[PDB]
RNA sequence: GUGUAGUAUCUG
RNA sequence: CAGAUACUGACACAGUCCCUUU
């Protein structure tokens, strides 16, 4: 999520595990959040795939249903050679409306 | 912050970078790239009557401290 | 962004609109035109249409010394998208002009731009480095590139 | 203006070599990798020669190459680490005759960066893991395994990063069924960047670190790290586990050391030194390569020094502890980059500069005469080199790797220009001559007075292995002969050859039928003659001979049908046909063993229409298809093996058509308005055709590719197949009113070479415009001239005599009268700033020097030219630029001199006239307008001839850097800088002033340039880029020049020339690479073809990824973005895929695969 | 209609 | 330090609780 300047990416390593995407975000770029021309698959480090974190969506974290992908700009710019893009942060715009709507 | 990616990669400078550590990295990168291309080493081995192994050994040895000692 | 490869024919029409878009107007105009230029340069990469991209590059550079996060976030993206369609050789000349500036706010921005250029296409900068003469006691000249057959 | 990049010759520069069972059977193949080309080749164990099986391209440089096999397997895999930034595992498929992608893992960015794995690659000998490491901080380890699917698997990579560490070499330690262990040579430099005094730069040792792979906890940790005494360069693995000890064989400078982890001593045996070395006694001795011949009975090792001397390392041990190392000098070979000890006593040597050899081992070196060294001897060993006495040469592979200069010109009495390349380096340099065609070999020459026109050679029996029958036919007379290595006149043939012979058929297994104008006479091996006389005044025209049937035609189109029977009796049909024209050209296909006979017969007529008549008697004498031709055909022939047909026309053109009763694909090409005949020949056990014209032509079908290549020989009119014991495969052909024998040995290729030996490395040469001679010059660093070497040897062999011992020193007498050669034993490299130059004049026709001029010490020749001045008449002066005390790395000189010769007596003499001293080294000499332009470093000057020296007329100082090139045209001259691309300066003769007006923006490391017509300079680059710079039309002859072309060949280019290559061709842009490749940059003609080619290239960019895996557009944009260039190798690669993928690629453009292939070959066959 | 970051201008 | 008026980021909207255990 490039809109929130609070989220922190992982950038540990690649692997043989393929990321998954949920219904809320099916054809969105992992970094660009675009909608055009998926090009390459997404790999995640073993630290991001273990037990309760297995088969979860990369951006939000819901039950994944379809494979993730990279847009053509990310392939031309070689932005996929960084590691895994899994978000390791809870966020501030998604963990506050909970307590705001509790009342 | 967008400085996370720029920090984990060596050779990245900042606002308090002195010329010496810029030039030593500039020379080290060239030395590393010399051994990559085969024709870039053929040219060096033909320019001076030496062998490829000797040129590679000299290039590896010169990487310990190029551009002299610091200040 | 949508047309992609087909933008090499309508490249001339938008230029005398970005030209007066990159003026001293509100920040929104220059913020949006930076993304426009980024997509425009990324869509035509590899087809040899850098003649107009070089002219367009002369307007993005003045709008780098800003403070709002959005405008700089767009301008750095535009510069990164232009550096792959034009080449690191042209960007290095612009960046090296004020690297060792005697101020600090300009030096920080120039070093950030240099780091952005340095991370990508690392090996492509070997042949584009300038020549620096020797000081009192140091070796600053790559003598291995002066060999003549 | 768009350009199309084709290729003519592929690079032959070997960098890596591996061996193993890459096929699956019990035969070992060699996988040799070029600079960016993956190649496979295997040697024949029965004859020793080596063939080629695959030359696939990977589109990217290769930095490592390793081979491994799984446990309990029988197939070898290939692991490739390259600039792609990934790791690739390949597999050879004999059925598909092509590689197979298996795995692909990404672990970083792309480019030869510092922290990027891919440089050093090591594999576990047992085949359980693989380690790929960078030059610094980026060690990575994978875990290979096999699963229930019998397929290779790759696990997640394991990081082993370590900051501030330089890696020299990585090798895999051999352990027997334990955890994998790897070794590396680290050297920290953190403390060297914090002490301004510089004392930390020295006294810094490097350690031998062993890395432990925990196979139960899935992590890698380092255990042992001990400092060393002196620096090393590479390591050799030792077979351990259950067969021999485990350890390393670190090869430091002037020493070899064995070290093992745990508790074990060390062994240091000094390297043997050559006896009475003529070089400076302060140069270290190091190894360059190694080998391994591990065998269950006994194992040894190999090594090679700087001078190219093979040793034999044997270890001594009792149970685990190694006691001593026993060296022994094996042989002497040219310096190589890799060796492969092959089974069955074969050794493969791949030289780094020159041809590639292949030796066989007769003796293993047991109970020799020379002693063996050991570490037990206290305290500078010596040995005496000698001829081989242990190996023999059985094969040599040509390779024009180090090409420094090229020039295409026509000097002989023909129309096809030849290539005069100046390749080679060192004492084994040569200047080869390249011409299109094949190599011609002859065995014997015989004189046959008269006027023969044809000859036949058919086996007596179908089971015969030696050809016997020869029927030499004159215009009317005949003369039967035979081949038995004693070819003479034969009489007992009993053929009654008193009539002209038109054919010699093979009707049955051994039945032969002769043709005479009065009928048909059968001639069986047994006394069974079936003669059929034909009364009348009209004779026979031709006859369609075949292995099972005969078809004949008479004057006016009177068909006669013949068919044989198993009993052995002839037959004839009772139907006769009528024709609308006359019989001119015939053809007949072969019969496969799987069918009773052929399918159809081809008949040609005057109306230029081919007629197809079936052989079935039910519908015999009935045409099926009709097709006219633009011109009258002359001869016809059919080739087999998917089958195609060849159509020969009256003029010099040959047409190729696929085998089909109805008309189909047409392939038109030029064969010179003369009749062309096509016969059946044999090659390597395969069928081929042979066309004869003003020049001989040979066409062969091999792996779905057709090459129409001529023969480098004079005019020929007839040829025939040949096979015997003396020659492996030859050709029986006749000559102009005489007899000859032709032989072919080399595999099908182009650019035949004839080598002229030289003495040093040629720098530049020029061609005399009147006597077509050469002014070749030479210059090499670290060398001694013919006089200094002799005087140094004489002085050295005098002080050692008076060594206070026995007055009885007679070895000087035996030493001064025997000098070893230099082309096999290397050269005595001495000094650090020594030079030697030689000026040579050579006849391009045959190799024989005309004059030799030897310069004195520390004089390097850098430029030569031939000029003619104005104040003097026809006086061809020769100017040579000579430096003085040139040191390379700390560049500093003390001036130079320019020589001047006269070149009298039409090109075989040279007298010294005078020399002019200069304060800087000259590099560019260019004559123009009866004067000479001299570029002395930064300064630029113009000189004029005087009486004792040269006069300086004009001076200009505006070049930013060192001048390394000058070319002149009209009033505009171009100065090639070393960092700036180009500088345009104009010379005016009114006030004698040089002014610069136009320059370039992007700096370039230009090495050569060539103006195309008037304003575009086709330059080059030191890194591989090729660019074209054009000046704007509105320039006032501050004003930059635009760039219209950019590309990245990937190899250094030092030759550019625009000259037609074939008669009737066009203007090309032939260049030459630094590895041995020749390419062209031909442009497009029409506009509807450029779009098709661009679409094909764009579609293949995604439908056919590179073998290693890398963006082709990014690869071609390595330094500068591509511009107005379309790759042609990728387009030509379309011919090699699967049929379904071919159809899928073709269907978008609404074309058939034959339609795409035909024009792809047509564009190539037109410009070259 | 509401909430989650960021930015510009006048006045006190 | 505060108030007011405009603006940007294809920002998100009972989001739902998925080792918290006897
Ligand atoms: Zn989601
Ligand atoms: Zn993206
Ligand atoms: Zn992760």
């Amino acid at each position: 999520a490039k809109h929130h300047p609070d989220l922190i990416f992982c950038r540990k390593q690649a692997g043989v595990a393929i990321g998954r995407l949920c219904e809320k975000c099916d054809g969105k770029c992992v970094i660009c959040d675009s909608y055009v021309r998926p090009c390459t698959l997404v790999r995640i480090c073993d630290e991001c795939n273990y037990g309760s974190y297995q088969g979860r969506c990369v951006i939000c974290g819901g039950p994944g249903v379809s494979d993730a992908y990279y847009c053509k700009e990310c392939t031309i710019q070689e932005k996929d050679r960084d590691g895994c893009p899994k978000i390791v942060n809870l966020g501030s715009s998604k963990t506050d409306l909970f307590y705001e709507r509790k009342k | 912050q967008l400085e996370h990616l720029q920090s984990k990669y060596i050779g990245t400078g900042h606002a308090d970078t002195t010329k010496w550590e810029w030039l030593v990295n500039q020379h080290r990168d060239s030395y590393c790239s010399y051994m990559g291309h085969f024709d870039l080493l053929n040219y060096f081995a033909i320019a001076e009557n030496e062998s490829k192994a000797r040129v590679r050994f000299n290039l590896m040895e010169k990487m310990l401290q190029p551009c002299g000692p610091p200040a | 962004e949508y047309i992609g490869e087909m933008g090499k024919d309508y490249i001339y029409a938008v230029t005398p609109l970005l030209e007066d878009a990159l003026m001293d107007r509100d920040l929104v105009h220059r913020q949006t035109a930076s993304a426009v230029v980024q997509h425009m340069s990324l869509g035509v990469y590899g087809f040899g249409c850098e003649d107009s991209l070089n002219h367009l590059l002369n307007y993005v550079w003045p709008n780098v010394f800003e403070t709002s996060p959005h405008v700089i976030q767009a301008v750095m993206g535009a510069l990164e998208g232009l550096r792959v369609a034009i080449g690191p050789c042209r960007m290095l000349q612009y960046c090296l002009q004020g690297l060792f500036h005697p101020a600090r706010k300009v030096r920080d921005v120039y070093w950030k731009i240099y780091n952005s250029i340095y991370i990508g296409s690392q090996d492509a900068l070997i042949a584009h480095y300038p020549r620096i003469y020797n000081d009192d006691k140091n070796t600053y000249i790559r003598y291995e590139l002066d060999y003549i057959l | 203006m768009f350009l199309y990049n084709l290729t003519l010759q592929r690079a032959t520069g070997i960098s890596f070599a591996i061996h193993g069972n890459f096929s699956g059977t019990k035969q070992q193949e060699i996988v040799v990798s070029r600079g960016k080309i993956l190649e496979l080749l295997r040697p024949d164990p029965n004859t020793g020669k080596v063939h080629t099986l695959l030359t696939v391209e990977v589109f990217g440089v290769i930095r490592s190459l390793m081979a491994f096999r799984l446990t309990g397997g029988t197939k070898d895999y290939i692991v490739v680490g390259s600039d792609s930034g990934r790791i690739v595992i390949l597999e050879y498929q004999p059925s598909k005759n092509m590689f197979e992608k298996i795995h692909q893992e990404t672990f970083g960015k792309s480019g030869c960066r510092r922290i990027v794995p891919g440089q050093f690659l090591a594999v576990d000998p047992k085949g359980r893991a693989v380690m790929i490491s960078a030059i610094e901080k980026q060690k990575l380890v994978y875990i290979l395994n096999r699963d229930a699917a019998a397929r290779l698997t790759i696990s997640s990579p394991l990081e082993a990063h370590k900051a501030n560490t330089l890696v020299y070499h990585v090798v895999g330690v051999d352990v027997g069924f334990e955890n994998p262990m790897f070794a590396c040579l680290e050297m920290d430099y953190e403390e060297a960047d914090n002490d301004p005094t510089g004392e930390a730069a020295a006294n810094t040792q490097q350690t031998l670190t062993f890395y432990e792979l925990d196979l139960g906890l899935n992590h890698v940790v380092r255990k042992y790290s001990e400092p060393l005494e002196e620096h090393g360069n590479f390591l050799i693995t030792v077979p351990g586990g259950s067969d021999g000890p485990s350890g390393v064989l670190i090869c430091s400078e002037n020493y070899i050391t064995y070290k093992n982890f745990g508790d074990q001593p060390d062994i240091r045996c000094p390297i043997p030194r050559r006896r009475n070395d003529l070089d400076d006694p302060e140069r270290g001795m190091i190894f360059v390569c190694s080998a391994t011949h591990k065998t269950k009975s006994m194992f040894f090792f190999l090594a090679q020094t700087e001078q190219g001397d093979i040793f034999k390392i044997t270890l001594e041990t009792d149970e685990d502890m190694v006691t001593e190392i026993r060296l022994k000098y094996f042989d002497t070979v040219p310096v190589a980059a890799a060796m492969c000890v092959l089974k069955t006593g074969f050794l493969f040597v791949a030289s780094e500069f020159g041809n590639h050899y292949l030796y066989q081992i007769a003796h293993l070196g047991d109970d020799d005469e020379e002693p063996e060294f050991s570490s037990a001897m206290p305290l500078t060993f010596f040995f005496q080199p000698r001829p081989l006495k242990n190996l023999v040469l059985v094969d040599e592979l040509d390779s024009l790797s180090p090409i420094l200069f090229c020039q295409i010109a026509d000097l002989a009495n023909e129309d096809t220009p030849q290539l005069y390349v100046a390749c080679g380096r060192g004492p084994r340099s040569s200047l080869r001559v390249l011409r299109h065609g094949l190599e011609v070999s002859e065995m014997a020459v015989s004189e046959l007075p008269g006027n023969p026109n044809a000859v036949w050679t058919v086996r007596r029996h179908i089971e015969d292995e030696f050809d016997a029958y020869i029927i030499v036919s004159f215009v009317n007379a005949t003369l039967v002969l035979s081949i038995g290595e004693t070819v003479e006149e034969v009489t007992d043939s009993g053929f009654l050859g008193t009539t002209p012979t038109l054919s010699c058929s093979l009707l049955g297994d051994d039945a032969l039928v002769q043709v005479y104008p009065d009928g048909i006479r059968h001639i069986r091996a047994d006394k069974r003659v079936n003669e059929w006389k034909t009364p009348g005044k009209k004779t026979i025209v031709k006859c369609a001979v075949n292995q099972r049937q005969v078809v004949i035609a008479l004057t006016g189109g009177e068909l006669v049908y013949f068919e044989m029977d198993p009993s052995g009796q002839l037959n004839e049909y009772t139907e006769r046909k009528e024709m609308s024209a006359d019989v001119v050209c015939m053809s007949l296909a072969n019969v496969p063993p799987g069918e009773q006979r052929s399918r159809f017969l081809a008949v040609g007529l005057v109306d230029n229409t081919v007629r197809i008549i079936s052989l079935d008697p039910s519908d015999c004498l009935q045409p099926l298809s009709m097709q006219a031709l633009p011109a009258q055909p002359e001869s016809l022939c059919i080739v087999e093996m998917f089958l195609y047909l060849n159509i020969g026309l009256q003029n010099g053109v040959l047409l190729r058509t696929v085998l089909d009763p109805v008309t189909g694909d047409l392939s038109d090409t030029r064969t010179g308005s003369r009749p062309v005949k096509l016969f059946r020949v044999r090659m390597q056990g395969q069928e081929a055709v042979l066309a004869m014209s003003s020049r001989s032509w040979l066409s062969y079908s091999y792996q779905s590719r057709f090459h129409l290549t001529p023969l480098s020989y004079e005019t020929l009119e007839f040829a025939s197949g040949f096979a015997s014991e003396q020659c492996p495969e030859g050709i029986v052909a006749i000559s102009t009113n005489t007899l000859r024998i032709l032989a072919l040995e080399k595999l099908g290729a182009v650019f035949n070479q004839v080598a002229f030996p030289l003495q040093y490395t040629p720098r530049k040469f020029v061609i005399h415009p009147e006597s077509n001679n050469l002014i070749i010059i030479e210059t090499d660093h670290n060398a001694y001239t013919e006089a200094t070497k002799a005087q140094r040897k004489q002085q050295m062999a005098e002080e050692m005599v008076e060594a206070a011992g026995e007055l009885a020193a007679e070895m000087a007498a035996a030493f001064l009268n025997e000098n070893l050669p230099e082309s096999i034993f290397g050269a005595p490299k001495a000094g650090n700033g020594q030079w030697a130059s030689v000026i040579r004049v050579m006849n391009p026709i045959q190799g024989n020097t005309l004059d030799l001029v030897q310069l004195e010490q520390n004089e390097a020749a850098f430029s030569v030219a031939v000029c003619r001045f104005s104040n003097t008449g026809e006086d061809w002066y020769v100017l040579v630029g000579v430096a003085k005390d040139l040191i390379l790395n700390p560049r500093s000189v003390a001036g130079g001199f320019v020589y001047t010769y006269k070149l009298v007596n039409n090109g075989e003499k040279l007298e010294f006239l005078h020399k002019t001293p200069v304060e800087e080294v000259p590099a560019a000499i260019a004559p123009f307008q009866g004067r000479v332009l001299i570029g002395v470093g930064k300064l630029l000057r113009v000189y004029d001839l005087g009486k004792k020296k040269l006069l300086r007329k004009c001076e200009n100082k505006h070049i930013a850097n060192y001048i390394s090139g000058i070319q002149t045209i009209g009033h505009r001259v171009i100065v090639s800088d070393v960092q700036e691309s180009f500088i345009w300066v104009r010379y005016k003769r009114n006030e004698n002033q040089l002014i610069i007006f136009a320059d370039d923006t992007y700096p370039r490391w230009v090495t050569t340039a060539s103006l195309l017509d008037y304003d575009t300079v086709a330059g080059a680059d030191k890194f591989g880029n090729i660019c074209v710079v054009r000046l704007p039309p509105n320039t006032n002859d501050s004003q930059k020049a635009e760039v219209i072309m950019n590309y990245h060949v990937g190899e250094t280019v030092l030759s550019l020339q625009k000259t037609t290559l074939i008669p009737g061709g066009s203007e090309s842009l032939v260049y030459t690479t630094l590895s041995g490749g020749i390419g062209i940059l031909v442009p497009f003609t029409s506009h509807e073809d450029h779009d098709f080619f661009q679409h094909v290239e764009m579609h293949l960019r995604s439908e056919h990824p590179p073998l290693c895996g890398r963006d082709h557009l990014s690869f071609r944009s390595y330094y500068f973005p591509v511009k107005n260039v379309i790759d042609g190798d990728l387009c030509e690669q379309f011919n090699s895929m699967e049929p379904n993928k071919q159809k899928n690629v073709s269907e978008e453009l609404d074309r058939t695969p034959p339609e795409v292939s035909k024009k792809l070959e047509d564009i190539r066959t037109r410009y070259a």
